[PDB]
């Protein structure tokens, strides 16, 4: 009786509906792009570099 | 779209009125709700819920009846009728659980099939009489050689499959099954075994793989596993062999025969604990209840091999039994040993050894055993008790350099436990385990490096079916080995050594 | 891809709230006192038969 | 390239025979090496970037 | 009617009686919440002893609990916050937080409890971990969908060898992971917590890699008890409704165990097992089907367990060892002696080792080292008293290669530089079938046993050999 009664005033005033896009979205992983590679690394620059590799490797030994 | 399917089904439920016997609730706890009402009421017997929970009455007294739910205690509340189905516990049994992974209700767990039903017979019913018996000598071949000659296995024949934890229990066990399938393809349906693994209080992980391993070899359409899993409440582990077994009585009583294999009987005892314990029953030993004996005995002798007026059938049994390092002095295995006839107990040491199966064959032994054999294995393996006997002994003597006696006997038993190592998964027909064995004992393999045992099998066997194929269908239709067969099969060992 | 197929089993779902919300206009409505009584003389019947 | 690093870093070995110590004639020919294979492996993971918008 | 008002009756420890009034009809599971100066204590409702009368465990403090005091009825199992802004936050039992910046934010809740995943939701494991663990790796490796469980007593670095597992393999794969601790002391928390924060798994931004979900021992035994239901529920949201597979770590889950078996014998379960729950199959059972692999995300475990008195033929630990699908032994004397880490070679076992599952070669060397070192502590009662000199030159030769093989489980950790001070190393699942394979087909007994202590991969195998030379 009223097992039909309710689930025919369900089931006719309220469908499957599939949600909103906006909705689906959010509850999804966001898309984030690449950012930053990556400089190499230093080891001095400029004539920094220059003077100090000559003058620390002046020594060798017997 | 789902809607209408489920639209299909709500029309099919309507306003039920009439309901029997009644009882309300009046203290709930641990899954033990107890009732006020159900004064006239069988002994286990079935109620229903109002919010669909069900439960058995084990605790029968006038001031209270002590049901035993089912499932969920947050569907159960103070004040809730309690309806008298008016139907001891009894369970679906037919020829259609073929194919099916059932619950321990009944119904497909897997949403594979329907179930094609003819009966309900109750879980727990009375072994037949003394006259409904007939003497064990029906054969079985499980596929691994060690186990069909040493200790052969029989039709209505219980015998234990004991041993320790994960090391390759469920393998001795799954071999079998997968060898009835050779039977099951032709057409003579009293040497058809349907299948029964019974997974007792053992995780759906677990037996998502026991399974998928059936679905590849073909072998879910005559195994029927019923699951009573690690989730699953103390009642339905509890009932999980005896709703098994129930099934299998279906088949045997139409005259027909089927195995069915416990696992494991380690957990069964801990759900009736479970049960004991909060029921308040009497304590016993270890902390696992007094009266687990009974529990186990009275499905243990229901796997018989029944008399020719009941069709010429048997329920064929494998329990297997889960030590917690080889303890079989512990109270739980030590009650299953004496009511069942024979065990197999696999040992540890084997399996660390790289011999997988690690099956130990010396602590085998089964009571009745060889009475249900095959002939032709028998010649060619009575030689083959003697010769590994010997061996185990002489191996208590280890390496520098010893007898000229001892050396022999080592080499000798080790070819041949070479021979018994074997792949996992891999059954062997009467005509091909036959000539290995016969191999073994003439010494016409124990003559060969040990290296080159796992060689020699294959090419054997190939080398047989290429020459004389003929010799192989003899030697299995007859099941026997005659003399004309015997110098024949000397003749042929002696051609493939010389290559 | 898992949202979609989520997402059937919702649709499902929110029929299954539907029925709820019929219910309150059933006690609101005097579906209330018609229905009850609709279930009452089904059990006066079903109980003459006994 | 990668090679001439691999063949040179031999050259290298029997260098530091030669002279005493190798301090950082070591710790630059494992450097090297290293992080040559690693930006090897890392491109084997490397995809150019697509969306499939006619399967998902 | 239902009631608001419940007056308690009996405060006798952990247990706390409620007299509910007229009409309530008490359901068990539900939660009572009682107003006191230390907040909010819950009780999980556990019996109803009849006449809407409950007896209750509480998750909060009783040592200020008064009677006569007015219990409201909240109703079902208290529900905590789920979600993937829930990662690297730290989660109280009763779903709070004691990382102090505001809430722990929420879209959906769920509530602790959840039914266990029906058989056709199961799928089984088709993925296959690396740890980098040159031992784990041969030996016995692991499957997404595997329970885990690393067995073993007490000073066997049972926390270093779970925050090894995180040191690696968190970063390296692409889903999140459950960080779950129950009843653990106030210095482990706090040592799991600096550490990964350096380590940026945890992060005070959400969207993180792992999620803190700290309960303690000094909060009373239901608590204890109920720290993993909350965890655990944050990964069944990401299996399913999120689609992302967890790599989830509780640690040590004996606490729960040992919990039940307390508030056990005082709710009237008579002890079972000698001192244990006679609920031990059915709690664990219902714990392990709620991590596994389904239709969609694959929930691998890596559970702690403590085996008592370092015996492990114990009623408590044998009955899990069939809960858990891959299991490691570990023990006192392995990590003295300086193999790091202290797992056993043949006492390290899977149900998900297959000789397919982890290819042919991998399975045959395994096995030789299986049969290798079996021989050698076979051998070791008769070098003991009869002698090394009256081995047979097959046999001297395995000692031999035993010896290697016993010293190339030796590797050190970055979170083992508390004992070392060597970092970690990283080696792949094919580098370690290789090298092992090598030992064996006597090709690399040119090597010395040092030089395979205290390596990584191959290619340090071969940097040792050299260094020790000169």
């Amino acid at each position: 009786n009223v097992i039909q009664d309710l689930y025919l005033r369900e089931l006719k005033d309220t469908k499957l509906a599939p949600s909103t896009l906006q909705d689906a979205e959010g509850n999804v992983k966001p898309w984030n792009p690449p950012q930053k590679p990556n400089l190499p690394e230093l080891e001095l620059q400029g004539p920094e570099a220059l003077k100090a590799y000559t003058e620390q490797n002046v020594e060798t030994a017997h | 779209e789902v809607s209408s399917i489920l639209e299909e089904r709500i029309k099919g439920v309507s306003d039920e009125a009439n309901l029997n016997e009644t009882g309300r609730v009046l203290a709930v706890g641990d899954g033990i709700a107890r009732v006020f009402g159900l004064n006239n009421i069988q002994a286990e017997e079935l109620v229903e819920f109002s919010s669909g929970v069900k439960g058995m009455a084990l605790n029968l007294e006038p001031g209270q009846v002590g049901i035993v739910l089912f499932g969920s205690d947050r569907l159960v509340k103070e004040g809730e009728l309690v309806k008298r189905t008016g139907n001891i516990v009894d369970v679906p049994v037919g020829p259609g659980l073929l194919g099916r992974v059932v619950d321990a209700l009944g119904n497909p767990i897997d949403g594979k099939g329907p179930i094609d039903a003819a009966g309900r017979s109750r879980a727990q019913v009375k072994a037949p009489g003394i006259l409904p018996r007939r003497s064990v000598h029906e054969p079985v071949q499980t596929g691994l050689k060690a186990v069909d000659a040493l200790v052969p296995i029989g039709r209505g024949q219980r015998e234990l499959i004991i041993g320790d934890r994960q090391t390759g229990k469920t393998a001795v066990a799954l071999d079998t099954i997968l060898n009835q399938k050779r039977w099951n393809n032709g057409s003579d349906e009293s040497k058809k075994l349907y299948c029964v693994y019974v997974a007792v209080g053992q995780k759906r992980s677990t037996v998502a793989q026991l399974v998928q391993t059936l679905e590849q070899h073909d072998a879910m359409k005559y195994s029927i596993i019923v699951a009573a899993t690690a989730s699953e409440a103390a009642p339905l582990q509890y009932l999980a062999p005896f709703t098994a077994a129930s099934i299998g009585e279906w088949f045997r009583d139409n005259g027909k025969h089927a195995l069915i294999v416990y696992d494991d009987l380690s957990k069964q005892a801990v759900a009736y604990r479970q049960l004991s314990l909060l029921l308040r029953r009497p304590p016993g030993r270890e902390a696992y209840p007094g009266d687990v004996f009974y529990l186990h005995s009275r499905l243990l002798e229901r796997a018989a091999k029944l008399s020719e007026k009941e069709g010429s059938g048997s329920l064929t049994a494998l329990p297997v039994i889960e030590t917690q390092g080889g303890d079989v002095s512990a109270y739980i295995p030590t009650n299953v040993i004496s009511i069942t006839d024979g065990q197999i107990f696999l040992e540890a040491e084997l399996f660390y050894k790289g011999i997988r199966p690690a099956i130990n064959v010396g602590l085998s032994v089964s009571r009745v055993g060889s009475a249900a054999q095959v002939k032709a294995l028998k010649q060619v393996a009575g030689s083959l008790k003697l010769f590994l006997a010997q061996y185990r002994e002489v191996a208590a003597f280890a390496q520098s350099d010893l007898d000229a006696s001892t050396k022999q006997t080592l080499v000798r038993g080790e070819r041949l436990t070479q021979l018994l190592k074997q792949n996992q998964y891999s059954p062997l027909a009467t005509e091909e385990q036959v000539p290995l064995i016969y191999a073994g004992v003439n010494g016409h393999l124990d003559g060969i490096e040990l290296s080159r045992i796992g060689e020699f099998e294959s090419s054997f066997l190939s080398y047989l079916k290429s020459n004389h194929n003929e010799l192989l269908t003899e030697i299995r239709e007859k099941g026997e080995l005659s003399k004309e067969l015997l110098a024949s099969l000397k003749s042929a060992t002696e051609s493939f050594v010389a290559t | 891809v898992r949202y979609e197929a989520s997402l059937r089993q919702l649709e499902q779902r929110q029929l299954a709230k539907s029925v709820i919300s019929r219910v309150q206009s059933e006690l609101g409505n005097p579906k209330f006192q018609e229905k009850v009584l609709q279930q009452s003389i089904s059990e006066i019947e079903q109980l003459l038969s006994k | 390239a990668k090679s001439a690093a691999n063949k040179l870093d031999w050259a290298k070995v029997i260098s530091s025979l030669r002279i005493t110590g190798s301090t950082a004639t070591q710790l630059s020919s494992f450097k090297k090496r290293n992080d040559e294979a690693r930006r090897q492996l890392l491109e084997l993971q490397s995809q150019p970037t697509e969306v499939d918008f006619s399967h998902y | 009617s239902t009631p608001i008002t419940g007056k308690v009756t009996a405060v006798i420890g952990a247990i706390v009686d409620v007299h509910f009034e007229q009409s309530e009809l008490p359901a068990i599971l539900n939660a009572l919440e009682i107003k006191t100066p230390q907040g909010k204590l819950v009780l999980e409702v556990a019996q109803h002893l009849g006449e809407n009368t409950v007896r209750t465990i509480a998750m909060d403090g009783t040592e200020g609990l008064v009677r006569g005091e007015k219990v409201l009825d909240t109703g079902g199992p208290i529900s905590v916050p789920v979600g993937r802004e829930t990662l690297g936050r730290i989660i109280n039992v009763i779903g709070e937080p004691i990382d102090e910046r505001g809430p722990i934010k929420s879209k959906l809740r769920k509530p602790i409890h959840a039914d266990p995943p029906s058989f056709a939701e199961q799928s089984t494991s088709a993925e296959i971990l690396e740890t980098g663990i040159k031992v784990v790796d041969l030996l016995a490796p692991y499957a997404r969908g595997g329970k885990i469980g690393l067995f073993g007593g007490a000073g066997v670095g049972k926390t270093v060898f779970i925050q090894e597992l995180i040191n690696n393999i968190a970063k390296a794969h692409g889903g999140f992971s459950v960080f779950t601790g129950v009843g653990e002391r106030t210095r482990e928390g706090n040592d799991l917590y600096r550490e990964m924060k350096e380590t940026g798994v945890i992060n005070l931004e959400g969207e993180s890699k792992v999620a803190l979900v700290f309960g303690q021992m000094n909060e009373p035994p239901g608590a204890r008890a109920r720290v993993a239901l909350t965890g655990l529920t944050i990964a069944e949201y990401f299996r399913d409704e999120e689609g992302q597979d967890v790599l989830l770590f509780i640690d040590n889950i004996f606490r729960f165990t040992q919990a039940g078996s307390e508030v056990s014998a005082l709710l009237g379960r008579i002890p079972s097992a000698v001192g244990y729950q006679p609920t031990l199959a059915t709690d664990m059972g219902l714990l392990q089907e709620r991590i596994t692999t389904t239709k969609k995300g694959s929930v691998t475990s890596v559970q702690a367990v403590y085996v008592p008195a370092d015996d492990l033929t114990d009623p408590a630990p044998a009955t899990t060892f069939a809960h858990l699908d891959a299991t490691t032994v570990l023990s006192r004397g392995i990590s003295e002696l300086g193999i790091y880490p202290a797992v056993d070679p043949l006492d390290s076992k899977s149900r998900l080792l297959d000789a397919a599952v982890v290819g042919q070669e991998h399975y045959d060397v395994a096995s030789k080292v299986q049969e290798t070192l079996q021989t050698y502590k076979s051998l070791q009662d008769i070098i003991a008293i009869l002698g090394m000199d009256e081995l047979s030159e097959q046999d001297k030769l395995t000692v031999e290669r035993a010896r290697k093989i016993q010293r190339f489980l030796s590797q050190p950790f970055a979170v083992a530089e508390v004992f070392t001070g060597i970092p970690g190393k990283l080696v792949r699942l094919k580098d370690t079938v290789a090298s092992f394979k090598a030992v064996l087909e006597g090709k690399y007994d040119n090597i010395p046993e040092h030089a395979f202590y205290m390596v990584g991969g191959i290619e340090d195998v071969v940097a040792k050999a050299e260094k020790l030379a000169a």
